[PDB]
RNA sequence: CCCAUGUCCAGGUUGAAGGUGCGGUAAAACGCACUGGAGGACCGAACCCACGUACGUUGAAAAGUGCGGGGAUGAGGUGUG
RNA sequence: GGUAUGAGUAGCGAAAGACAGGUGAGAAUCCUGUCCACCGUAUGACUAAGGUUUCCUGGGGAAGGCUCGUCCGCCCAGGGUUAGUCGGGACCUAAGCCGAGGCCGAUAGGCGUAGGCGAUGGACAACAGGUUGAUAUUCCUGUACCAGUUGUUUUUGUUUGAGCAAUGGAGGGACGCAGUAGGCUAAGGAAUGCAUGCGAUUGGAAGUGCAUGUCCAAGCAAUGAGUCUUGAGUAGAGUUAAAUGCUUUACUCUUUAAGGACAAGUUGUGACGGGGAGCGAAAUAGUAGCGAAGUUCCUGACGUCACACUGCCAAGAAAAGCUUCUAGUGAGAAAACAACUGCCCGUACCGUAAACCGACACAGGUAGUCGAGGAGAGUAUCCUAAGGUGAGCGAGCGAACUCUCGUUAAGGAACUCGGCAAAAUGACCCCGUAACUUCGGGAGAAGGGGUGCUGACUUCGGUCAGCCGCAGUGAAUAGGCCCAAGCGACUGUUUAUCAAAAACACAGGUCUCUGCAAAAUCGUAAGAUGAAGUAUAGGGGCUGACGCCUGCCCGGUGCUGGA
RNA sequence: GGUGAAAUUUUAGUACCUGUGAAGAUGCAGGUUACCCGCGACAGGACGGAAAGACCCCAUGGAGCUUUACUGUAGUUUGAU
């Protein structure tokens, strides 16, 4: 897959916003991307230097509307920690 | 009082899973029957 | 020797066991050990084919040199060892060239004896020779039925056989059962009788000990139901109530011979017994 | 029922064989102490079982609970595959 | 399918709550507080499975909740699971499974070799604290370790070649049960050891008073209770080819040692750090923040050294990792330091359960770990600690009857099919203990005595003396006994869910088959079990410990032999 | 006060005695007794509820079992080829 397709979007939440204060950035990533790919994708997309990437899988969540019930899509969340002496991401 | 169903993820797949069904000719007959009937879930 | 346990318990009452005096070590030769799983009488279909087998203690197989075809060098007896897989004891022998083997321990074998095999070996206990080289009247064991195949007959504790004569390419042998037959003269045998003669005198003593030795209980046919056994059914205790007692599969159990009536070996069996 | 591989059995009790010493003897058998720690051994929780009885009997439960009961290092219990 | 009747009846599922204040349209039922009560070898703390969002936060009160509801494991809306080191994969094999060719077979297929798959086992590198509403050995802080990469410096090797190194030779990994000694350390207890805070009105106490707390990794360095082990050399044979490795045969010397291999733990450093009784802020909580002491003595682990030792018979995985050896491969290697690289999956939450299996927020069932104190042998028992809980209908009344429980005059089995049920016995110490016996037993037979408190005195178990009560294992929890007969020797096993027995099994006995491609059994067969066993073995029938015994009949029927 | 089933049920304004009757009637006959509606209790009756009697017999029903029932047959064995 292309590097520009690995990173889907940022994650903006109370937890991710807090983590930005520590210079780590949460993204939704392609479910098939390993944390090394994410590191490479982040660096090429933002010119930053990445110190560490932590990565989790998010299970699909049960939801219902009216008479219909199903599941939200599975997601893959990558927390990218930038090095010191490095540019930050500005989303 | 121990009841008959003692759930076990692995044993469910090993006994009833898709690959167990596919590995025998009569297992494939089951999958053919489930598909013919139109079951949303053909294997366990 | 056989030691008799005092009746400290009803289970211990009347029980006896060997004192294992002849056993010189309990450290088996690692190189010669192989794994055996307990089949518990079940075959490759997973069915019980032989009843009353299963459970009991775990065992490691000791590879026994039944062929005794290493003739170049002599082997010095190092130990007499317990073997869970057979009624006889086994002897660890070191060949002068460093090859290690187990043999069945003959009666009178002693640590330090130097054993030889081959046509020119002396007629001494523990030596293995082709039957053609063994004088008539000699007590032998571990008789191979086919040249190079390895000893098959006369291997259990205390057993022995005797050379009776030579006719043609065959040696006349009296087996332990009393049968007299011809064995191909190129077949080898070991001189002596098998040791641990006292094995037969052991009073097992309690049901649990038989379970240790991998024997599951026998149920008599008479106390089964008719769909389980020809002896099953009837009200109260019953007699056999048939022409003759039979096995679970209807085969007569008293006196009926089961040897194939067209056996090839019949030509080689001179006088039967058992 | 079996196979492979794990695992569990609070705490007490009794004191088999063997060994040692001193007696005994030609040597012994053998006697007495001590030591030794055997057992489908003993008492008893967990654990397993299910003997009596009451109760329950549109139940708390499609077989249980209460009070007692048996086994509890074994032919033992039990997990995983 | 709808709706009646029974009925406004049965039931509302094993238990403690009370009141104040609050919230709100509304509260026995939600929140807060206080006291009270319940579990505590647990009703606590973990974790595997299983579940699969039930976790957190903010709202909600239709339905679900056996009542209620402002509340909820429910509904709505948002959010939450972070690892080179944990568990799994990129490592290993067991049972078993699959199975190239192959063997077998109306078809279908069955079996099976090489080769694999497959843990419940083997192997394998980090820890303590902090942090969030919800994750943390995963984030952060500190300090590590394992594999590898690039570069710098330092040494030494360039084919009389260091080094690397087999899929090959080896070694190793590597294993049972029981029994106690011993060492260490959790842990526990005590103290007029230390630290901090207090002097308490209900009569008394400023001291021998009260309450509380009383120490910390991995790594690294050094040591270490101890544990196991003889160590050489000469000459030979071997190790499909080689070897300096390894196996081994002889022979010399050694062996209370020697050398070697292991080792719980300890001390120091990690740590000027972190925790820590308690004190305790603002701009509105007990939260920032700050922060004392860390001693002695007693007990002391089947937790660990360690299956180390001893004994036993029933005799107790494999493979890889690993370590060696050459064969081969080699031009470069290694050390130090610096910088840097390290993937996938799981990681929320419940988990003796209202979130698992039981149709239920069901008195059942659910592997493993930790599981404190007093008295105690104890994880029993009673009450408690840390911690958790008051259990999803209530308020009255205090009838019959039913259930569960307590006490009963005199009698004491008269009850009844039957002492069913209940009562009584019950712990520890001491005295004592029959027939019979297979000499072990029977026995805890039986039958008796003692048990509290306070001084004196002790050979440390008592003794003497005194004292109080109806009663001293003052509560709780720990045999009723004896005589005799039948049956079964015994411990065991069985009709899950009306039978636990005299039934089955059993050790022992006997008969018989079976000479090994054994008999026997599964299978059309191949292929298996029997057995990697071999007549002291294996199959089958019957009997059923042990003791004494087991008589007569072979005409019949079977079997065996004859022919 | 709250919540709220069930088995059963042809419609029921559903007494007693003696009698009658498919021979044991709340319901028929004759006589006797009895104001209307409940509540707490007890079980004699409603041949009470539950289960299309299991005993018994029957059906040219079924199934399991036995054998010197009949007819076959796997297996075993003997001969020919
Ligand atoms: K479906
Ligand atoms: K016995
Ligand atoms: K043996
Ligand atoms: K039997
Ligand atoms: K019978
Ligand atoms: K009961
Ligand atoms: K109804
Ligand atoms: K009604
Ligand atoms: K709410
Ligand atoms: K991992
Ligand atoms: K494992
Ligand atoms: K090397
Ligand atoms: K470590
Ligand atoms: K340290
Ligand atoms: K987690
Ligand atoms: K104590
Ligand atoms: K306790
Ligand atoms: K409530
Ligand atoms: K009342
Ligand atoms: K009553
Ligand atoms: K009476
Ligand atoms: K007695
Ligand atoms: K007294
Ligand atoms: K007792
Ligand atoms: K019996
Ligand atoms: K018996
Ligand atoms: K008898
Ligand atoms: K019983
Ligand atoms: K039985
Ligand atoms: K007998
Ligand atoms: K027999
Ligand atoms: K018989
Ligand atoms: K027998
Ligand atoms: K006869
Ligand atoms: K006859
Ligand atoms: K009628
Ligand atoms: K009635
Ligand atoms: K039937
Ligand atoms: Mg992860
Ligand atoms: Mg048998
Ligand atoms: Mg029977
Ligand atoms: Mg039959
Ligand atoms: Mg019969
Ligand atoms: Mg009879
Ligand atoms: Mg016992
Ligand atoms: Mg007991
Ligand atoms: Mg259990
Ligand atoms: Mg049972
Ligand atoms: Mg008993
Ligand atoms: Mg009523
Ligand atoms: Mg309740
Ligand atoms: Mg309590
Ligand atoms: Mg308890
Ligand atoms: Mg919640
Ligand atoms: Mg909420
Ligand atoms: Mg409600
Ligand atoms: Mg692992
Ligand atoms: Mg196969
Ligand atoms: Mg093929
Ligand atoms: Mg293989
Ligand atoms: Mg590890
Ligand atoms: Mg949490
Ligand atoms: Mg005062
Ligand atoms: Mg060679
Ligand atoms: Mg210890
Ligand atoms: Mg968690
Ligand atoms: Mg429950
Ligand atoms: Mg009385
Ligand atoms: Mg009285
Ligand atoms: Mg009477
Ligand atoms: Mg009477
Ligand atoms: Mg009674
Ligand atoms: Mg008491
Ligand atoms: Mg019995
Ligand atoms: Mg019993
Ligand atoms: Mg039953
Ligand atoms: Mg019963
Ligand atoms: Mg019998
Ligand atoms: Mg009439
Ligand atoms: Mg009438
Ligand atoms: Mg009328
Ligand atoms: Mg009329
Ligand atoms: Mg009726
Ligand atoms: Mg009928």
């Amino acid at each position: 897959m292309e590097l520009l397709d690995v990173i889907k979007r940022p994650v903006i939440t109370e937890k991710s916003m807090l983590a930005m204060d520590e210079k780590k950035y949460t993204f939704e990533v392609d479910t098939r991307a390993n944390k090394t790919l994410v590191k490479q994708a982040v660096e090429s997309a933002f010119d930053v230097k990445v110190a560490n990437v932590n990565i989790l899988n998010v299970r699909p969540k049960f939801k219902r509307m009216g008479k219909y019930a199903g599941y939200t899509k599975k997601r893959r969340k990558a927390i990218v920690t930038l090095t010191e002496d490095s540019k930050e991401i500005q989303l | 009082m121990k009841r008959t169903y003692q759930p076990n993820k692995r044993k469910r797949q090993k006994v009833h899973g898709f690959r167990k069904r596919m590995s025998t000719k009569n297992g494939r007959r089951v999958l053919a029957s489930r598909r013919r009937k139109g079951r949303k879930v053909i294997s366990a | 020797a056989i030691k008799k346990y005092k009746p400290t318990t009803n289970g211990r009452r009347n029980m006896t066991s060997s004192d294992f005096a002849e056993i010189t070590t309990s450290t088996p030769e690692k190189s010669l050990l192989q794994p055996l799983k307990n089949n518990a009488g079940r075959n490759n279909n997973g069915r019980i084919t032989v009843r009353h087998q299963g459970g009991g203690h775990k065992r490691q197989y000791r590879v026994i040199d039944f062929k005794r075809n290493k003739d170049n060098v002599a082997a010095v007896v190092k130990t007499i060892e317990y073997d869970p897989n057979r009624s006889a004891n086994i002897a660890l022998v070191h060949y002068e060239d460093g090859v290690k083997a187990y043999i069945l321990a003959p009666k009178g074998l002693e640590v330090g004896m130097r054993l030889v095999s081959g046509p020119e070996a002396d007629i001494k206990v523990g030596n293995a020779l082709p039957l053609e080289n063994i004088p008539v009247g000699t007590v032998i064991h571990n008789i191979e039925m086919k040249p190079g195949k390895g000893g098959q007959l006369i291997r259990s504790a205390g057993t022995s056989a005797q050379v009776l004569g030579k006719e043609g390419k065959y040696v006349l042998i009296r087996l332990n059962s009393g049968e007299v037959r011809m064995i191909l003269a190129t077949c080898r045998a070991t001189i002596g009788s098998v040791g641990n003669e006292q094995h037969e005198l052991i009073n097992i003593g309690k049901a649990g000990r038989s379970r240790w030795m991998r024997k599951r209980p026998t149920v008599r046919g008479s106390v089964m139901n008719p769909n389980d056994h020809p002896h099953g059914g009837g009200e109260g205790k019953t007699p056999i109530g048939r022409k003759a007692p039979v096995s679970p599969w209807g085969q007569p159990a008293i006196g009926y011979k089961t040897r194939n009536k067209k056996a090839k070996s019949d030509k080689l069996i001179v006088r039967r017994r058992t």
